[PDB]
């Protein structure tokens, strides 16, 4: 398991 | 807070294909102020494309090129939206 | 968007421990108007919190449960912003 964790705003 | 009030949904959020981008929508409209968190977990690295539309929607795609079952989480305001995560089947093209 | 414009910093940015909230600032004061995207990737998967701060400043915290390199991007109007992205070793407890 990798990952790719965006945040917006 | 708000997250309860946010939706999700489109074929990204279903089933996929490894290499083509994968699509969904969300909206907040209804949710008030905040900030919105997705990502995308499994056995390769995912890209995530992101579009703030003028319409009352927001714009999800992302791009995994191994097949295998991913996870999807949609989160506004640090807790996760009705139904994320997500878990999305991605199947060899 | 002047993402040239935008500067960030701090020690979340440089070297983290797992399971430790790694901490940054980034002053978009100077940018004009634009959003913000925040990206880390690697082994695990980051929690993310933003504090838009009365000050002049944006406050970022992650954290990542799993040792290893992670990347963070910070991008404005979908740029990514100078020194982004960085490259963060995130140790092994001990």
């Amino acid at each position: 398991r990798v990952a790719s964790s965006v945040f917006i705003t | 807070g708000g997250a309860h009030k946010v939706r999700a949904g489109g074929p990204g959020l279903e089933r996929a294909e490894a290499g083509v981008p994968a699509e969904f929508s969300i909206w907040t409209r209804e949710a008030g102020a905040g900030g919105l968190a997705i990502a995308v977990e499994g056995p390769s690295k995912a890209e995530i494309s992101f579009e703030d539309r003028k319409d009352g929607s927001c714009g999800v795609a992302y791009v995994v090129q191994e097949p295998g079952d991913y996870e999807v989480s949609v989160k506004f305001n640090e807790e996760h939206i009705p139904d994320s995560p997500f878990v999305v089947p991605v199947a060899s093209p």
